[PDB]
């Protein structure tokens, strides 16, 4: 099966500072890749739907990157509302997979 | 000995019927040319089934003027390949005009997707027509560009030629004239041999369809490449078989005139 | 927009339905349509997946069995749950996976979710 | 030898080609297609010009069916029909303009070979007599 593992499960920043979330996929995703930003108490919010595509009305802050198994998401500006949970979803297999999101990482604001 | 003739005549509407019907059948059933039809409408069954009457025909065509009746058998085997080679002809316009409108965005969604195809490195193109230019400057460059095209036009002419002067007329009164231009049969067989080198008409590979499944990436057009289901397909064309058939009565006939 | 009906307390082991009924949106496309459920405090957890056109549906390793997700018309997706456990309480999202112009796929619509509690 | 025997078939047989062409692209509505309606006038014209077959200058000939009220028709025109650096010239700019369209090239190249032997026929100094 495929899994993705976020290794950062927990990553501090102050404001105006930077942040990297690492998503490594088990298998080599085609770089289908999707990063999604859930405040609590809130559906997800779809932030990159290619493996580094912003998604509309996403700034430029939040920058995908990487490719095959390896994944990066970073956050230029980091501001105050940016404390939410981040996911990674691959959609390459969905045939045989027991989750296709990677985990979760909580982002804190210092 | 009427019988015979008869007979004769039965048997060669049978097996050019069955032909064309079976070679229908196979070019329009099966899935394998599922995305060449989907692009291509009816017009690729329309167009390979007088493939295969022509092979048999133009294979025909020879054998009853290589002495070493006939001749009313050999006018025709010649009509019916003027019938067949029209129908193929009139199908292929139609090709190239629906390939030309795909390539370009001027064709249906779908179409239009399946014609990118081809455009990386490690993909088999199934829309022919690869320059993007409009109609109908579009199917005259492929006219003149594909080497399919080249030779049926040049085949075809011919074709014209032969079927125009060998009228009866010309035939009784100016034979000379006949003899001398009935001798573009070479180049109708020469540019006919070739004319498949290319295999431009591709159905998908016979190793795709076991990683990539018709009925479940049909409508997943968009997705190809990039989810695991749905691998991108690859195309192949069948091989050049016209000249298996004609070389056989080009050598008979050879060796005829080498006797005369 | 996407709204989940249905979620109620069940007692373990029954069987509940959640209704995904949209409002300005057609399931007749070709995107997708998953159902995505994240326990209290706890990840996201992908369940399945209903292509809008194919209508072929995909489940996660561990609901295949017992997950039945159909499109029963254009605005509303059914998910089905039978022999439920403790642990299938959650908050249930229906999302669409909106497979952008590139061909790369993003749950573009999220629903609320419909809180399910099983026992 | 008698040119224009040959040239007559050549450029009936175009006709009908241009027909079959403008044909195939007025119904399968190809791009440009009023080239292809004018195909098939112009084609109708051809065939219509030259299915009166003429005259032999030695020995007989065989009529087309139901000849003799075309030829007749043809007979009408004087000198335009007679004379075949008329009919080359007339053949080769009635086959340019079907040639900007792929179902119609065939049709224009024939034309133009049969535009070709008229003219060789008409060096010769030949001409189309009605057959009476
Ligand atoms: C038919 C095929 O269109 C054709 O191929 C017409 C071929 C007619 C052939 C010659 C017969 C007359 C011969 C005279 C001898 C003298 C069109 O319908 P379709 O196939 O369903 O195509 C739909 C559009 N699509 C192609 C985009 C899918
Ligand atoms: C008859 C008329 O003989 C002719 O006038 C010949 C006219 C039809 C010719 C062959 C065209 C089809 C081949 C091209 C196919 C591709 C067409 C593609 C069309 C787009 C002779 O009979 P007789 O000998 O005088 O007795
Ligand atoms: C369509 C493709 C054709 C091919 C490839 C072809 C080829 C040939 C060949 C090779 C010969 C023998 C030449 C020789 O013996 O030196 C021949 C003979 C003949 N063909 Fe065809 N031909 C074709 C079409 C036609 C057509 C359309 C007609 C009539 C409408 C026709 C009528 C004849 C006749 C009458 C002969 C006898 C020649 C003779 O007796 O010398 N052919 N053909
Ligand atoms: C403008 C006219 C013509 C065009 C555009 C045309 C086009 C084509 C094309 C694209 C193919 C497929 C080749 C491949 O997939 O490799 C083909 C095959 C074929 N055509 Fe035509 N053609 C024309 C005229 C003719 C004529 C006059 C004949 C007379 C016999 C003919 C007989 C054949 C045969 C036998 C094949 C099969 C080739 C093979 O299987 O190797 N075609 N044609
Ligand atoms: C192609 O044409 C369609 C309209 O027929 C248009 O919606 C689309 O943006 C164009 N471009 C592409 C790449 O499809
Ligand atoms: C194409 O495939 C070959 C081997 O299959 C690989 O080495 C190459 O990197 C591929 N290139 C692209 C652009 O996919
Ligand atoms: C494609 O998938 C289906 C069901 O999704 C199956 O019935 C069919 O046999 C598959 N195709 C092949 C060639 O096995």
């Amino acid at each position: 099966a495929l899994v993705m593992t976020q290794t950062p499960s927990s990553v501090s920043a102050a404001v105006r500072g930077t942040v990297t979330i690492k998503c490594q996929a088990s298998e080599n995703i085609y770089s289908n890749l999707a990063w999604y930003q859930q405040k609590p108490g809130q559906p997800p919010k779809l932030l990159i739907y290619g493996a580094s595509k912003l998604a509309s009305g996403v700034p430029s802050r939040f920058k995908g990157s990487g490719s095959g198994t390896d994944y990066t998401l970073t956050i230029r500006d980091l501001e105050a509302a940016d404390a939410a949970t981040y996911y990674c979803q691959q959609f390459y297999d969905s045939l045989n997979t027991d989750n296709a999101f990677g985990g979760g990482t909580k982002v804190e604001i210092k | 000995n009427e019988g015979l003739s008869i007979f004769v005549i039965l048997v060669w509407l049978g097996l050019n019927v069955f032909l064309f019907v079976w070679y229908y059948r196979v070019y329009d059933i099966p899935p394998k040319f599922f995305y060449t039809r989907k692009l291509l409408g009816s017009a690729l069954a329309l167009a390979r089934a007088p493939a295969a009457c022509l092979n048999f025909n133009c294979m025909l065509i020879l054998l009853p003027v290589c002495r070493n009746r006939n001749l009313t058998f050999h006018k025709m085997v010649a009509w019916m390949i003027a019938l067949h080679s029209a129908i193929h002809t009139i199908a292929h316009l139609f090709n190239v005009e629906w390939c030309v409108n795909a390539r370009v965005n001027n064709s249906d969604p779908y179409s239009v997707a399946l014609s990118e195809l081809g455009d990386r490195q490690n993909e088999s193109y199934l829309n022919f027509a690869r320059k993007r230019i409009k109609n109908p400057e579009g199917g005259l460059y492929l006219a003149v560009t594909l080497l399919a095209g080249i030779t049926g036009v040049v085949i075809t002419l011919c074709l014209i030629l032969i079927i125009t002067s060998s009228t009866k007329t010309i035939r009784r009164s100016y034979f000379e004239v006949f003899w001398y231009t009935h001798h573009l049969f070479v180049i109708f067989f020469i540019g006919l041999a070739i004319h498949g080198a290319e295999r431009i008409v591709r159905g998908q590979t016979a190793e795709s369809l076991a990683v990539h499944n018709i009925t479940v990436c049909e409508q997943k057009i968009s997705e190809w490449g990039k989810i695991k289901e749905c691998p991108i397909p690859q195309f192949a064309g069948n091989p050049p078989m016209t000249w298996k058939w004609i070389v056989g009565p080009m050598f008979l006939y050879l060796c005829e005139r080498l006797v005369r | 927009s996407l709204e989940e009906s249905g979620g109620d307390l069940v007692k373990p082991g029954a069987s509940l339905t959640l209704t995904c009924t949209a409002s300005g949106i057609d399931f007749s496309g070709y995107h997708y349509m998953c159902w995505v459920r994240q326990a209290p405090g706890k990840g996201l957890e992908w369940i399945g997946c209903t292509h809008s056109g194919d209508g072929t549906t995909y489940y996660a390793r561990w609901a295949k069995g017992r997950f039945t997700i159909s499109k029963t018309s254009s605005t509303t997706v059914t998910l089905q749950m039978t022999s439920l456990t403790a642990a299938d309480t959650a908050t249930y999202f229906c999302a669409r996976r909106y497979v952008f112009s590139g061909g790369y796929s993003g749950l573009d619509s999220w629903g609320p979710g419909t809180l399910v509690t099983v026992s | 030898i008698e040119w224009a025997m040959w040239a007559n078939e050549q450029a009936l047989a175009s006709g009908l080609i241009l027909i079959t062409g403008g044909i195939v692209a007025t119904a399968g509505r190809f791009t440009q297609w009023y080239f292809g309606a004018y195909s098939i006038v112009a084609g109708v014209f051809v065939c219509l010009l030259e299915y009166p077959r003429g005259k032999r200058k030695k020995g007989s000939t065989m009529e087309r069916w139901g000849q003799k009220y075309m030829t007749a028709v043809v007979k009408l025109f004087g000198p335009f029909t007679r004379n075949y650096y008329v009919r080359a010239v007339l053949h080769l700019l009635l086959s340019v303009p079907a040639g900007f369209l792929l179902a119609t090239i065939l049709g224009t190249a024939c034309l133009a070979i049969a535009s070709g032997i008229y003219l060789l026929a008409a060096v010769r100094g030949e001409q189309w007599t009605p057959i009476e």
